[PDB]
């Protein structure tokens, strides 16, 4: 956790209540704006936290040894990586093009 | 809770 801790966009183990209003703070028009904090029910894991259409979504990242950043059944070599990924491409969910939401900009860390 | 993601 403290190696992500270079990144403007990392909170580290802020809670999930504080993390869900980091980013709804500015409403629906921040529909996907993000943050990554270490996740605090499953201890050891990370949390992408973004803003879906005013709500706040919880989206578990699971990080290896090597930096490896793995989110269910996608795999990326960083969580820089996955960022940018979902940057690019909708986050999968299941109402597919209806809820199309791709990650925008982030809520930096309160330092 | 926590948000699952789906393969088409």
């Amino acid at each position: 956790d403290h190696f992500l801790s270079c990144y403007p966009w990392f909170h580290g183990p802020i809670s999930r209540v504080r993390a869900a209003q980091l980013v709804q703070l500015q409403g629906p028009d921040a529909h996907g704006v993000f943050l990554v904090r270490q996740s605090e029910s499953r201890r050891g894991e990370y949390v992408l936290t973004f803003n879906l259409q005013g709500r706040a979504k919880h989206l578990r990242l699971v990080l290896t040894e090597r930096g490896q950043c793995r989110v269910q059944h996608l795999h990326f070599p960083s969580v820089v990586d996955m960022l940018r990924h979902f940057q690019r491409s909708p986050i999968p969910l299941e109402c597919g093009a209806a809820c199309d939401v791709r990650l925008s900009g982030y809520v930096v860390v309160l330092s | 809770k926590y948000l699952y993601l789906v393969v088409s």
